[PDB]
Protein backbone atom coordinates (compact mmCIF):
# COMPACT_ATOMS: atom_id res chain seq x y z
CA UNK A 1 0.00 0.00 0.00
CA UNK A 2 1.67 3.00 1.32
CA UNK A 3 5.74 2.56 0.67
CA UNK A 4 6.47 6.35 1.92
CA UNK A 5 9.82 6.59 3.37
CA UNK A 6 9.26 7.72 6.89
CA UNK A 7 8.34 6.46 10.49
CA UNK A 8 4.71 5.21 10.79
CA UNK A 9 2.19 3.88 13.66
CA UNK A 10 1.39 0.07 14.48
CA UNK A 11 -2.02 0.16 15.40
CA UNK A 12 -4.61 -2.86 16.03
CA UNK A 13 -8.54 -3.24 16.20
CA UNK A 14 -8.49 -6.46 18.15
CA UNK A 15 -8.93 -4.60 21.71
CA UNK A 16 -11.30 -1.73 22.79
CA UNK A 17 -10.91 1.09 20.05
CA UNK A 18 -8.17 1.59 18.08
CA UNK A 19 -4.36 0.60 20.19
CA UNK A 20 -1.12 1.83 19.35
CA UNK A 21 1.26 -1.57 19.77
CA UNK A 22 4.02 0.14 18.47
CA UNK A 23 6.15 2.51 16.24
CA UNK A 24 8.22 1.17 13.15
CA UNK A 25 10.14 2.39 10.69
CA UNK A 26 9.58 2.02 6.42
CA UNK A 27 13.14 2.73 4.35
CA UNK A 28 13.42 1.26 0.95
CA UNK A 29 10.34 -0.64 0.26
CA UNK A 30 10.85 -2.28 4.24
CA UNK A 31 8.98 -1.86 7.49
CA UNK A 32 11.27 -2.27 10.15
CA UNK A 33 10.22 -2.56 13.98
CA UNK A 34 10.86 -4.39 16.84
CA UNK A 35 9.84 -8.29 17.53
CA UNK A 36 7.61 -7.71 21.05
CA UNK A 37 5.24 -5.00 18.67
CA UNK A 38 3.92 -7.28 16.01
CA UNK A 39 5.29 -10.92 17.27
CA UNK A 40 6.05 -11.63 13.37
CA UNK A 41 2.06 -11.00 12.30
CA UNK A 42 1.10 -9.88 8.95
CA UNK A 43 0.59 -6.20 8.90
CA UNK A 44 -1.81 -4.03 6.59
CA UNK A 45 -1.10 -0.74 4.79
CA UNK A 46 -4.87 0.50 3.39
CA UNK A 47 -5.19 -2.74 1.34
CA UNK A 48 -1.99 -3.67 1.30
CA UNK A 49 -0.30 -7.22 2.96
CA UNK A 50 3.03 -6.52 4.78
CA UNK A 51 4.22 -9.86 4.74
CA UNK A 52 7.23 -10.81 7.38
CA UNK A 53 10.64 -11.34 5.76
CA UNK A 54 13.36 -11.78 8.83
CA UNK A 55 13.00 -11.91 12.32
CA UNK A 56 15.02 -12.34 15.66
CA UNK A 57 13.66 -12.77 19.23
CA UNK A 58 16.73 -12.18 20.96
CA UNK A 59 17.87 -8.98 18.76
CA UNK A 60 14.12 -7.95 18.94
CA UNK A 61 13.73 -7.13 15.04
CA UNK A 62 11.37 -7.66 12.59
CA UNK A 63 11.38 -6.51 8.99
CA UNK A 64 8.59 -6.56 6.29
CA UNK A 65 8.79 -6.89 2.49
CA UNK A 66 12.50 -7.27 2.61
CA UNK A 67 15.49 -7.49 4.09
CA UNK A 68 16.76 -5.50 6.54
CA UNK A 69 17.65 -1.65 5.37
CA UNK A 70 19.19 0.06 8.48
CA UNK A 71 22.78 0.26 8.76
CA UNK A 72 24.32 3.16 10.69
CA UNK A 73 25.57 3.25 13.99
CA UNK A 74 26.02 5.48 16.67
CA UNK A 75 30.08 6.93 16.82
CA UNK A 76 29.96 6.39 20.85
CA UNK A 77 30.43 10.67 21.28
CA UNK A 78 27.83 11.88 19.43
CA UNK A 79 24.31 13.16 20.50
CA UNK A 80 21.77 11.70 19.40
CA UNK A 81 18.10 12.34 18.74
CA UNK A 82 14.68 9.99 19.23
CA UNK A 83 11.88 10.85 16.44
CA UNK A 84 9.21 9.84 19.63
CA UNK A 85 5.45 8.54 18.50
CA UNK A 86 3.84 8.31 21.45
CA UNK A 87 0.27 6.42 21.57
CA UNK A 88 -1.95 9.42 20.90
CA UNK A 89 0.31 12.34 20.28
CA UNK A 90 2.45 13.71 17.56
CA UNK A 91 5.84 12.70 16.70
CA UNK A 92 8.62 14.63 19.12
CA UNK A 93 12.26 14.78 18.00
CA UNK A 94 14.45 14.65 21.55
CA UNK A 95 17.74 15.11 21.94
CA UNK A 96 19.70 13.17 23.94
CA UNK A 97 23.51 11.51 24.56
CA UNK A 98 23.52 7.76 25.21
CA UNK A 99 24.95 6.18 27.90
CA UNK A 100 25.79 2.41 28.09
CA UNK A 101 24.91 -1.09 28.76
CA UNK A 102 27.98 -3.42 29.75
CA UNK A 103 27.33 -7.22 27.89
CA UNK A 104 29.48 -10.02 28.05
CA UNK A 105 29.18 -9.57 24.13
CA UNK A 106 30.33 -6.53 23.99
CA UNK A 107 28.92 -2.75 24.71
CA UNK A 108 26.09 -1.46 23.23
CA UNK A 109 24.08 2.23 23.56
CA UNK A 110 21.56 3.73 25.89
CA UNK A 111 19.18 6.01 25.52
CA UNK A 112 17.35 7.13 29.08
CA UNK A 113 13.96 8.57 28.36
CA UNK A 114 11.04 7.53 29.83
CA UNK A 115 8.13 6.47 27.46
CA UNK A 116 5.44 3.99 27.74
CA UNK A 117 5.31 0.54 26.06
CA UNK A 118 3.26 1.58 22.94
CA UNK A 119 6.61 4.02 21.54
CA UNK A 120 8.22 0.83 21.27
CA UNK A 121 9.60 0.72 17.61
CA UNK A 122 10.32 4.40 16.72
CA UNK A 123 14.13 5.75 15.96
CA UNK A 124 16.97 7.00 16.92
CA UNK A 125 18.27 8.91 15.00
CA UNK A 126 22.02 10.66 14.38
CA UNK A 127 23.05 14.43 13.42
CA UNK A 128 22.48 13.30 9.46
CA UNK A 129 19.11 11.58 9.67
CA UNK A 130 20.35 8.12 9.41
CA UNK A 131 18.53 5.63 11.66
CA UNK A 132 21.20 3.94 13.94
CA UNK A 133 19.07 1.89 15.73
CA UNK A 134 15.23 1.20 17.54
CA UNK A 135 13.52 2.63 21.14
CA UNK A 136 11.95 -0.10 22.68
CA UNK A 137 13.72 -3.09 24.75
CA UNK A 138 16.06 -2.55 27.71
CA UNK A 139 15.58 -2.45 31.27
CA UNK A 140 13.49 -1.07 34.20
CA UNK A 141 16.30 0.89 36.03
CA UNK A 142 16.16 1.27 40.44
CA UNK A 143 14.21 4.68 39.95
CA UNK A 144 11.56 3.04 37.76
CA UNK A 145 12.58 4.70 35.32
CA UNK A 146 13.28 2.82 31.91
CA UNK A 147 16.63 3.00 29.69
CA UNK A 148 16.63 1.16 26.32
CA UNK A 149 19.03 -0.16 24.22
CA UNK A 150 19.76 1.56 20.86
CA UNK A 151 18.91 -1.81 18.84
CA UNK A 152 20.44 -1.89 15.26
CA UNK A 153 19.99 -4.74 12.63
CA UNK A 154 22.18 -6.35 9.82
CA UNK A 155 22.64 -5.55 6.34
CA UNK A 156 23.41 -7.66 3.45
CA UNK B 1 -5.50 -7.63 12.05
CA UNK B 2 -3.06 -4.96 12.70
CA UNK B 3 -2.01 -2.10 10.29
CA UNK B 4 -0.02 0.71 9.71
CA UNK B 5 -0.82 4.55 10.30
CA UNK B 6 2.22 7.54 8.86
CA UNK B 7 3.51 9.38 11.79
CA UNK B 8 5.81 11.52 10.12
CA UNK B 9 9.78 12.23 8.17
CA UNK B 10 12.86 10.90 9.23
CA UNK B 11 14.73 14.57 10.05
CA UNK B 12 17.08 15.38 12.47
CA UNK B 13 15.24 19.20 13.69
CA UNK B 14 17.60 21.70 15.27
CA UNK B 15 16.64 23.63 18.18
CA UNK B 16 14.96 20.14 19.58
CA UNK B 17 14.36 19.32 23.41
CA UNK B 18 17.50 18.17 24.81
CA UNK B 19 16.45 16.45 28.00
CA UNK B 20 17.83 12.61 29.87
CA UNK B 21 21.23 11.51 31.27
CA UNK B 22 23.92 8.92 30.30
CA UNK B 23 23.98 6.15 32.16
CA UNK B 24 26.42 2.94 32.38
CA UNK B 25 24.38 -0.21 33.83
CA UNK B 26 25.81 -3.45 33.46
CA UNK B 27 23.02 -5.90 31.81
CA UNK B 28 23.12 -9.67 30.54
CA UNK B 29 20.74 -10.74 27.49
CA UNK B 30 18.69 -13.88 27.70
CA UNK B 31 17.66 -16.46 25.18
CA UNK B 32 13.74 -14.39 24.97
CA UNK B 33 15.38 -11.05 23.81
CA UNK B 34 14.94 -9.45 27.68
CA UNK B 35 17.50 -7.28 29.34
CA UNK B 36 17.89 -7.80 33.03
CA UNK B 37 19.82 -5.54 35.35
CA UNK B 38 23.41 -7.56 36.69
CA UNK B 39 24.66 -6.18 39.88
O1 LIG C 1 7.39 -3.69 27.29
C1 LIG C 1 8.41 -3.09 26.97
N1 LIG C 1 9.43 -3.67 26.28
C2 LIG C 1 9.53 -5.03 25.88
C3 LIG C 1 8.47 -5.89 26.14
C4 LIG C 1 8.53 -7.22 25.77
C5 LIG C 1 9.69 -7.70 25.17
C6 LIG C 1 10.74 -6.84 24.89
C7 LIG C 1 10.69 -5.50 25.25
C8 LIG C 1 11.84 -7.62 24.21
N2 LIG C 1 11.46 -9.01 24.53
C9 LIG C 1 10.00 -9.07 24.64
C10 LIG C 1 8.60 -1.65 27.35
C11 LIG C 1 8.90 -0.73 26.37
C12 LIG C 1 8.98 0.62 26.66
BR1 LIG C 1 9.40 1.86 25.28
C13 LIG C 1 8.79 1.08 27.93
C14 LIG C 1 8.47 0.18 28.97
C15 LIG C 1 8.28 0.65 30.29
C16 LIG C 1 7.99 -0.21 31.30
C17 LIG C 1 7.88 -1.59 31.04
C18 LIG C 1 8.08 -2.07 29.78
C19 LIG C 1 8.37 -1.21 28.69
Amino acid sequence: GETTDGVYRVMTRRLLGSTQVGVGVMQEGVFHTMWHVTKGAALRSGEGRLDPYWGDVKQDLVSYCGPWKLDAAWDGLSEVQLLAVPPGERAKNIQTLPGIFKTKDGDIGAVALDYPAGTSGSPILDKCGRVIGLYGNGVVIKNGSYVSAITQGKRE
Amino acid sequence: DMYIERAGDITWEKDAEVTGNSPRLDVALDESGDFSLVE
